């Protein structure tokens, strides 16, 4: 599988950083990057894909100018970074990996993804 | 073991008088107490009750909205502030200690009490 | 209401299957009763698959505008009733037997087009794969049932008529049940756009190759290996055990290549084409040897079949990940149809006829004997290693152009959305 | 693995501050979740993660923490709050539950009135001897009961039933049942019942004399 | 679709039996959520019971019942099934199957603890060896001593019935006022027993007849009876 880091508990306004890494030797540079998110009470909506190639990545509408995400298969990892963070991101993010190909209105389809993790939990207090 | 209450005595009506209760050789940091009161030619009635800290305090019909109760476990003393009194008020009023942890009501240990005029 | 109609369908696209094959097993029978020779032998199998290709998208279109259910059963009984009326020609003709067939393929791809939009819109996304899955795998085991279905029952009458009078009599059941079971439900910009895509190209020419192989081997081969038993003067159990062949390797092919895929997607991103390629030239390499081993001993021969079946089915269950991985989504109706068509037109359209005309004419430079007869079939056949070899090359062609395929491929996808 | 709450029963009148403590043994020191339920139907969850707030409950719920304790806050108190309220705790592969605190209404202290019922002629027909001593329209719930059987305690061998509050009077009634063999019941002369109540200046005692008329 | 949980599989059980509840699912994917089973005595708090993920590897059962039951799921149908052996006395209770997270387990820590979110109705689960049997009624009679401040008392008592529950009214619904009725109570020997009381002026004994009236379902019985001095 794939592993995930980073996690825990910000103030608001604060910033977090994590990261989502292939154990071993193995490669993922055929197409394998995308991050969800999921809440105690609604289902899962996909947050951000990032693409094979060019650097092409794409965004949910309500995370837009809020959320980076970047690739870098020189050490087979993937990062994900939050800036201004509010009481509704209280989630539980994930990292999966597909063939489908990054373009609007292809975020939400989470059944066709070929590889998931287990996910790290976010808290913001007050 | 002894109870000494004070405070007691002669006010115009419409006043208001603070009546103080103290124990010796116990400890009240663990235990409930009550006022009462008797009146001459009835029996004595109920007028307040004081629980353990975090228990809030309760007051009886009559008195309700003109009479508090509190504590001072510093000093092992209860005082009763009587406000608004009227003639009628004119009593003996006692002060005793409940001995079961559960507030079940057990009043063994009784003091001697004070005299209450109202009268102008 | 779901279940009846899957297995129905199953069963329909398992009897479509087995009534195209019965022509192959009894194939040495008719060129003695017609009084024809190779070069006519091939031409009831150019026929029809010639009839499917020009049929097929025709009640494509028409399968969207009028109901389906008549459709299908209309297809089936008219399929049934030519295929059984056929079997009462005279010596005298030829052209008779030559027109059922075309007749028959008219509704073999009636059927094979108009099921699986039914057997798909009735179920959701998360398994629709299944049972579609459970319909693919009616190929394998209806094409081996042909050799054998028309094996046993001519060996067991004593006459090879019979051999196209039992199928019919179960198509004319089912013909009702669906009636019964199942409930009803701008190109040309495209194109200038296709051949610009040389992934697309290079792997259609390919999957060519491996039709020209397909067909001329499973109608031929059996007629050569009698030749090869009476010359070496050992001699029909022949037309079954190919029969048994075909039934598991389509299924070890399609399980391997997939493995083989999953592990070379995390070293590498060309992993698809060069599986294709590898397995394609080690199909050629046992194949040429079948050629040599029949000489000898005949179990040789059977050996090196089965290697080659079981490499040269590999790559049926990749072209469709290619051909998705290279093309936006809004083409994919376009470009899917079109490759079904040219895969047919260079490849079993004009295989098997090649094959008798080539054999017909080195037999008439040479005395007729069963010995030479043999050597003309064998050398002819020759050809189907030279077509494996040259796909394989085509697949490295496009294993070299994959990656900048789907970068482009993205920067139009998300420019049009 | 256990955890402790604090009131367990605590009173308070429209309009004022609650406040609930929930004080764990475990090692999460952050981790406790805090449900609502009223008699009879399944629970609703009502805050998360100790700080965070659940889709669709009203905002006057708060929570926090305080030193290795949590606490739960209510700010305006509404007639349709008054429930029991858990705590849960999740350490290792076992998940656990608290014990829970009631909120209800308070009123001015009204005595008990006291009354003693003694067998009837049907129920002394089978010989099941069942004396019941019934405590009616009082304010505050606890209060003790005691039977005397010539003027002997006797425990062990008695039952209590308490009904829920009044929609109107709020108030609570108590029944205490007694139950005796025939035999054991012939062989008395008199029985009492005593009552022990905070509005009670003295113990009150209720007798009945066998066979009199 | 909204989300529901519905259970099924209630009812009476003897001791030394077994049992099999089902929690059925609707509205929402299977493979993404947990499963926990979770009871209620009455009378005492919430206790957590048994515990399963989607994929039958990760499953777990609490200290007090570790070996009896057993927890199995089936993502066909969408369904989880908990299988109970070896059942007693202090198993009586009402039974919810709620909804967890699915890997509660890996990320529980310092400060997240999640939640259970979506709860059902739950179904009630009896053990008990009597077998069925008729409410005997007895009177509560005022007197003298059942007299104060001008308003008597009086009652009737509604002994040995089972299982639960009982009506009781009284003149066939002619009063309204005063009448009060105590819960259910468990004895020694395995019936149940209750009792109501009503207070009425103390003048009013003097004429008005009161009928206590009970209505009793699964032994098909309806008993009235008169209470005079």
């Amino acid at each position: 599988q794939l592993v995930e880091s980073g996690g825990g508990l910000v103030q608001p306004g604060g910033s977090l950083r994590l990261s989502c890494a292939a154990p071993g030797s193995r490669r993922f540079d055929y197409y394998t990057l995308g991050w969800f998110r999921q809440a105690p009470g609604k289902e899962r909506e996909g947050v951000s894909c990032i693409s094979t190639v060019g650097g092409i990545t794409n965004y949910a509408d309500s995370v837009k100018g809020r959320f980076i995400i970047s690739r870098d298969n020189a050490k087979s990892t993937v990062y994900l970074q939050m800036n201004s963070l509010e009481p509704e991101d209280t989630a539980v993010y994930y990292c999966a990996a597909g063939r489908e190909m990054c373009a609007p209105m292809m975020l939400g389809d989470y059944y066709d993804m070929d590889y998931w993790g287990k996910g790290t939990p976010v808290t913001v207090s007050s | 073991v002894q109870l000494q209450e004070s405070g007691g005595g002669l006010v115009q009506p419409g006043g208001s008088l603070r009546l103080s209760c103290a124990a010796s050789g116990r400890t009240i940091s663990r235990y409930a107490m009550s006022w009462f009161r008797q009146a001459p030619g009835k029996e004595r009635e109920f007028v307040a009750v004081a629980r353990r800290s975090g228990d809030g305090a309760f007051y009886a019909d009559s008195v309700q909205g003109r009479f508090t109760v509190s504590r001072d476990d510093a000093k092992n003393t209860v005082y009763l502030q009587m406000n608004s009194l009227k003639p009628e008020d004119t009593a003996v009023y006692y002060c005793a200690i409940d001995s079961d942890t559960f507030y079940s009501g057990s009043y063994d240990y009784w003091g001697q009490g004070t005299q209450v005029t109202v009268s102008s | 209401g779901r279940g009846a109609a899957a297995a129905i369908l199953s069963l329909g696209n398992v009897l479509n299957y087995l009534d195209r094959y019965t022509v192959a097993g009894v194939l040495l029978d008719i060129q003695q009763h017609f009084g024809v020779k190779d070069r006519g032998a091939g031409l009831l199998q150019s026929v029809f698959i010639c009839s499917f290709m020009v049929a097929a998208p025709i009640f494509g279109y028409l399968g969207d505008r009028f109901n389906r259910k008549v459709i299908l059963s209309c297809g089936i009984f008219f399929w049934s009733a030519v295929t059984f009326s056929s079997s009462f020609i005279p010596q005298q003709y030829f052209w008779l037997l030559v027109l059922s067939r075309g007749l028959v393929g008219i509704g073999e791809a009636s059927y094979s087009t108009i099921a699986p939009t039914i057997i798909g819109d009735l179920f959701t996304k998360n398994t629709r794969t299944l049972m579609l899955s459970v319909f693919y795998f009616a190929i394998p085991l209806g094409s081996g049932l042909g050799y054998i279905t028309g094996s046993s029952v001519k060996q067991a009458a004593g006459d090879w008529h019979w051999a196209l009078r039992v199928s019919p009599v179960l198509g004319m059941i089912t013909g009702t049940l669906i009636l019964i079971l199942v409930p009803a439900t701008s190109w040309l910009r495209d194109m200038k756009a296709l051949i610009r895509n040389r992934s697309y190209v290079f792997s259609s020419l390919a999957t060519s190759a491996v039709s020209f192989a397909t067909g001329a081997l499973g109608m031929w081969i059996p007629l050569y290996l009698h030749r090869a038993q009476v010359v070496q003067k050992t001699a029909a159990k022949d037309s079954l055990i190919f029969g048994a062949i075909t039934c598991f390797t389509g299924f070890l092919g399609v399980v391997t290549g997939a493995g083989a895929t999953r592990w070379c997607r995390l070293k590498t991103q060309r992993a698809d084409p060069l599986v294709c390629a590898v397995g394609m030239l080690g199909s050629a390499i046992f194949i040429c040897l079948i050629f040599v081993a029949a000489k000898s001993s005949i179990v040789g021969a059977y050996i090196c079949i089965f290697v080659g079946e079981t490499l040269l089915f590999s790559n049926w269950a990749i072209t469709a990940d290619i051909l998705m991985y290279v093309v936006i989504p809004t083409r994919r109706a376009t470009a899917v149809a079109l490759q079904s068509f040219t895969s047919h037109l260079l490849g079993d359209a004009g295989s098997p006829y090649l094959i008798g005309f080539i054999s017909d004419l080195i037999r008439q430079s040479t005395k007729d004997s069963p010995l030479w007869e043999f050597l003309s079939l064998g050398y002819a056949l020759m050809l189907c290693p030279f077509v494996v070899v040259l796909g394989g090359m085509f697949f490295l062609a496009t294993a070299l152009f994959f990656v900048s395929d789907r970068a482009r491929a993205e920067q139009q996808v998300n420019q049009l959305a | 693995i256990q955890m402790t709450q604090s009131p367990s029963s605590l009173s308070a009148s429209v309009g004022d501050r609650v406040t609930i403590t929930c004080r764990a043994s475990q090692s999460v020191s952050s981790a406790v979740a805090w449900y609502q339920q009223k008699p009879g139907k399944a629970p609703k969850l009502l805050i998360y993660s100790a700080s965070s707030l659940y889709s669709g409950v009203p905002s006057r719920f708060s929570g926090s923490r305080s030193g290795t304790d949590f606490t739960l806050t209510i700010s305006s108190l509404q007639p349709e709050d008054f429930a029991t309220y858990y705590c849960q705790q999740s350490s290792s592969s076992l998940i656990t539950f608290g014990q829970g605190t009631k909120v209800e209404i308070k009123r001015t202290v009204a005595a008990p009135s006291v009354f003693i019922f003694p067998p009837s002629d049907s129920q002394l027909k089978s010989g099941t001897a069942s004396v019941v001593c019934l405590l009616n329209n009082f304010y505050p719930r606890e209060a003790k009961v005691q039977w005397k059987v010539d003027n002997a305690l006797q425990s062990g061998n008695s039952q209590e039933s308490v009904t829920e509050q009044d929609s109107k009077d709020s108030t609570y009634s108590l029944s205490s049942t007694l139950t005796l063999s025939k035999a054991d019941y012939e062989k008395h002369k008199v029985y009492a019942c005593e009552v022990t109540h905070q509005g009670l200046s003295s113990p009150v005692t209720k007798s009945f004399n066998r066979g009199e008329c | 679709s909204e989300v529901q949980l519905v259970e099924s599989g209630g009812g009476l059980v003897q001791p030394g039996g077994s049992l099999r509840l089902s929690c059925a699912a609707s509205g929402f994917n299977f493979s993404y959520y947990s499963i926990h089973w979770v009871r209620q005595a009455p009378g005492k708090g919430l206790e957590w019971v048994a515990y399963i993920s989607s994929s039958s590897s990760y499953t777990s059962y609490a200290d007090s019942v570790k070996g009896r039951f057993t927890i199995s799921a089936d993502t066909s149908k969408n369904t989880a099934y908990l299988q109970m052996n070896s059942l007693r006395a202090e198993d009586t209770a009402v039974y919810y199957c709620a909804r967890g997270y699915q890997y509660w387990q890996y990320h529980a820590s310092w400060y997240w603890n999640g939640g259970l979110d979506y709860w059902g109705q739950g179904t009630l689960v009896t053990v008990s060896s009597a077998s069925t049997k008729g409410p005997s009624v007895f009177p509560l009679a005022p007197s003298s001593k059942s007299t104060s401040g001008g308003t008597a008392a009086l009652g009737c008592l509604v002994k040995d019935y089972f299982p639960e529950p009982v009506t009781v009214s009284w003149n066939s619904g002619a009063l309204t006022s005063g009448v009060h009725t105590f819960p259910a109570v468990l004895q020694s020997s395995g019936l149940y027993s209750l009792s109501s009381v009503v207070t009425v002026p103390s003048s009013s004994l003097g004429t008005q007849t009161y009928i206590c009236n009970v209505n009793h379902k699964p032994s098909n019985t309806k008993v009235d009876k008169k209470v005079e001095p």
